[PDB]
């Protein structure tokens, strides 16, 4: 769903990986 | 050929500039008010407000104070508001 | 505290309304935003702005003289000549005579276009016959 | 209410000192002129003012028009007999008049006019009030 | 030769010196490699016929086809420039190389070319249009509270808006159609309506002359953009790729216009294939602008570091303080 | 009876609307500034 | 630099036409601005 997925943010998006 | 009978520019310019400044508020300060707009499943906060109103209607003011404290602390920390307004999918 | 509670309740209610709306009329995924609503909102904002800035920038019958009068005097004495005319010695220029008027200024350099602003009605003549009407009684 | 409302917050009788009438024929010297001052100006006697009030008894809808006034703001002006000044147009102007009266093609105008000079230590909007009417003749 | 013909037309409001620049803006600047010899020959013989005809009427109107006085200087310079161009084309190898079919084929190969040297010149077009807007708004003090300048600035705003619209969608047919409409509209409105209503002779209104000149410059820029083509990346902002004082100050000055930034965002959103509501678009643009300004300031403070808490230099402190004082 | 001697509506309406907009700031944007007001032991 | 990176990726994806990635990145940015602590954790100095 558009409205369901547009707000599917959580902590695991901003991990300390920075995989370069 | 006589024709039958038929300052403000400054006021026009001023009101136009003021209306432009007011319109800018819809485009320059929106990122600030994101913690209070993108909220899914606001049912719990609406529940809390309705309980506050009902308690105020009844007259048991102690519960009113407790619920108001809870709501204030809710709006006083964004992380617990995120934890409190989850989608609740089961 | 009362004002804060009312503000919170109003915003939460509006958000709840929008949530229920987007639940009742879902959209599958990021396909597009329908051109209809986009064009509608864009044109609405455009017409609103142009009405705010532009509409504040939005904002003859011929007659003939009934009386004519001339007075000539010498210094600070009683006028030596005075004469008035009304509706009889006032000649409206005959159309043919008005044409001879128009071409009478042929050899003129730059005063013809000055009179071309008028017609054969807003230009008349006033005749003043002979002697002065009143006496000279100093 | 003070912010919205307070921005929405925001006679002496006199008598005319001089009266004058002038009747003239077309564009010549006036045939009649007469002025009156403080002697032929009659203020209506109270009893006579009552006979004035009931004189318009059979009138339909002009009594309430005068009921706005009192027995002081309504006076009368007497003009005795002959004209004060003479009638001193030139004899050729006399001929011009008498011969411009005979022709049945064009018309001829008779115009009456009146002036009221009213001002004293008390000041008004305009010291002089003047108006005139014009007529053709049979 | 383009400029001399445009000047000859700006100095004389006749209808023949009007027929020629239309062919300039619709036929010359739209041929693919270079204007053909046919167009140059037609222009030469047209100037010849014009000079001959203007000569005859010296023996014996309301539109002002000719004044029949003074000189024919501009026609002479026009003819000399045309023959100069022809001669220097013949010096090289450029010279020497029922009616619906040719125009159809021409416009078809223009819209569907074998190859397209894509390039972006939209910023120059917008600069010309905003200079024209400055001229048309400062004309309020001098020429056409007045009536004509109102619809004039209205159609100017409309043409700028629709031009940005055409640019976003990267369409070419729309651009040539808009060019064809706009050239006729501007020319007819400027040389058949304006000089009559609340206006003296057009040859004496300097503001209208400069307006027409910059509008012809815009026409040439648009014709060039059509001739080359459109690239595939037309989304990024015009001046957000340097992170310098020039970019920061020009960006602040651009944001200082009252009704330009939000109008830009709305116009970009309404003609872009996206999936966000208007509110989300505005939020994204706001975030991007603030983050860009912060990035500029970070790069600045990186390039000109200061050791520690020694002081704030008295010069800049006094400058800013006095500036605020004089402003107040 | 002569009495002795004794545009702005637009300015009035404009200033009233502006004052209303300013008053709204005390009621529409208060929930935002809660993290900086309800503070005990400052 | 990371937030500017995310905005540039949003713009580039919008230019291309793969709107699903646009939605994902917009959700990520919204959640970034929806919590100050993760924004602090996300905008560290990155000294090495």
């Amino acid at each position: 769903d558009h409205a369901s997925m547009v707000r599917s943010g959580d902590y695991y998006l901003f991990e300390t990986d920075s995989e370069e | 050929k006589v024709s039958p009978p038929s300052g403000i520019m400054g006021l026009y310019a001023s009101v136009v500039l003021v209306i432009g400044k007011f319109v800018r508020e819809f485009f320059s300060g929106i990122s600030h008010s994101i913690m209070f707009e993108e909220l899914p499943n606001v049912d719990r906060i609406l529940k809390l407000c309705t309980d506050i109103f009902l308690v105020r209607e009844t007259g048991e003011l102690e519960l009113e104070e407790d619920l108001y404290a809870k709501l204030i602390f809710l709006y006083r920390s964004p992380e617990t508001m995120i934890k409190w307004t989850r989608e609740k999918t089961n | 505290s009362w004002i804060c509670v009312e503000d919170i309740y109003a915003h939460i209610f509006i958000l709840k309304c929008w949530r229920e709306s987007e639940k009742r009329y879902p959209q599958p995924r990021g396909q597009k935003k329908k051109k209809a609503v986009k064009y509608g909102m864009g044109g609405m904002i455009i017409v609103l702005l142009i009405c705010i800035v532009w509409f504040p920038l939005l904002f003859g019958v011929i007659n003939q003289p009934l009386d004519v009068s001339v007075t000539i005097t010498l210094g600070g004495y009683q006028p030596i000549f005075t004469m008035s005319a009304q509706q009889s010695q006032l000649k409206v220029m005959d159309n043919s005579k008005y044409n001879e008027f128009l071409k009478s200024f042929g050899p003129n350099s730059g005063a013809m276009q000055f009179l071309e602003n008028y017609e054969r009605e807003d230009v008349t003549v006033a005749e003043l016959e002979g002697n002065s009407n009143s006496l000279w009684t100093i | 209410i003070c912010i919205v409302w307070f921005p929405l917050l925001f006679g002496v009788i006199n008598q005319p000192l001089d009266v004058s009438v002038t009747i003239t024929l077309g564009g010549y010297q006036p045939i009649f002129t007469m002025s009156a001052q403080q002697s032929q100006l009659k203020v209506m006697d109270n009893s006579k003012y009552n006979e004035f009030l009931k004189s318009f008894g059979p009138n339909s809808g002009a009594m309430q028009f005068l009921e706005n006034y009192e027995r002081e703001d309504v006076t009368v002006a007497e003009l005795e007999g002959n004209s004060n000044s003479l009638w001193t147009i030139s004899p050729p102007s006399k001929q011009k008049m008498i011969q411009e009266l005979t022709d049945p093609n064009s018309c001829f105008s008779v115009v009456f006019s009146w002036s009221i000079q009213r001002n004293m230590t008390l000041g008004a909007k305009a010291e002089i009030a003047t108006d005139k009417l014009s007529f053709p003749l049979a | 030769c383009y400029f001399v013909i445009i000047l000859n037309h700006m100095t004389s409001a006749s209808i023949i010196t009007l027929l020629l620049p239309i062919l300039i803006f619709l036929w010359a600047m739209l041929s693919v490699p270079r204007p053909s010899r046919r167009f140059w020959m037609m222009a030469i013989v047209y100037t010849e016929v014009a000079i001959v005809v203007k000569y005859f009427f010296q023996f014996g109107n309301i539109i002002g086809v000719e004044k029949k006085e003074g000189y024919v200087l501009y026609d002479l310079i026009q003819l000399l420039a045309l023959f100069f161009h022809r001669s220097i084309l013949k010096c090289h190898g450029l010279w020497d190389e029922q009616i619906y079919v040719p125009i159809r084929q021409f416009f078809y190969d223009l819209i569907h070319p074998d190859y397209s040297a894509v390039t972006d010149v939209y910023v120059l077009m917008f600069l010309a249009d905003t200079v024209d807007f400055i001229i048309i708004v400062f004309g309020f003090w001098a020429f056409g509270v007045p009536g004509p300048f109102l619809v004039m600035v209205l159609i100017q705003f409309g043409t700028m808006v629709v031009d940005r619209a055409l640019y976003l969608r990267k369409t070419v047919l729309g651009k040539v159609i808009f060019q064809v409409i706009l050239v006729f509209g501007i020319h007819f409105w400027m040389f058949f309506i304006l000089p009559g209503v609340t206006e003296r002779k057009f040859s004496q209104n300097l503001v209208a002359q400069l307006w027409y000149f910059v509008k012809c410059v815009y026409f040439g820029l648009s014709a060039y953009q059509i001739r080359c083509g459109y690239p595939t990346r037309v989304l990024g902002n015009f001046l957000t790729k340097s992170y310098n004082y020039v970019n920061l100050f020009l960006f602040q000055g651009f944001r200082l216009v009252p009704f330009l930034t939000e109008l830009r965002a709305v116009m970009d959103w309404v003609w872009t294939d996206t999936t966000l509501s208007l509110s989300s678009w505005i939020c994204v643009e706001d975030i991007y602008a603030h983050i860009f300004i912060l990035k500029c300031w970070r790069e600045s403070e990186k390039r000109y570091p200061q050791p520690r808490g020694q002081k704030k230099k008295k010069a800049v402190k006094y400058g800013m303080g006095g500036m605020i004082i004089v402003l107040l």
